This record gives C-alpha cells, structure tokens and sequence, in this order.
C-alpha cells in the first residue's frame, strides 16, 4: 500500500 | 512550529525506514539501536533536504538515493 524502504 | 536539523554520524546503515515521495518523504521506522534514533531522527518527520539536497518533492527512490550518498545532516519537519 505505501512503499517503505530500509536504510 | 519548526524546522529541524538532524545530524547522522556515519560509520552505511542509517536505521530508518521512509515512507512516501513522488505528498512528501516521512521517517516510517527507526530501528531502536540504530544510528538514526541515536541521532535524534523520530517517526512522523518529514524529510526536507539531505546535505543541503532538497527532497520536499522528491521521489521516492530519489529519497532513497539521497540518504544513501557515500555527516548526514537532515532537514526535517514534523506536522
């Protein structure tokens, strides 16, 4: 639903 | 209210997670431990420039690519 990106 | 500036000291991973971009990029997650919650970075702050790059309108993947350049100074809001 709403991209989430580790960093 | 404020605008505010959160420093990272890179050793890398940052520990934070970001969610939106191309309504604005917000901090979703920060990993407890990890160097974006040391630093002060808090979920709910929205990203507006990384070193000075602005990212207000940024895409996403153009969010992910500013965090990851090779201090990272974030400028941040909180609505």
């Amino acid at each position: 639903h709403f991209r989430e990106t580790e960093v | 209210g404020s605008v505010e500036e959160i420093r990272l000291p890179r050793a890398g991973p940052l520990g934070l997670s970001i969610v939106g971009g191309s309504p604005g990029v917000f901090i979703s997650k920060v990993l407890p431990r990890g160097l974006a919650a040391r630093s002060g970075l808090r979920v709910g702050d929205r990203i507006l420039a990384v070193n000075g790059q602005d990212v207000r309108d940024a895409t996403h993947q153009e969010a992910v690519s500013a965090l990851l350049r090779p201090e990272l100074s974030l400028l941040v809001r909180r609505d």
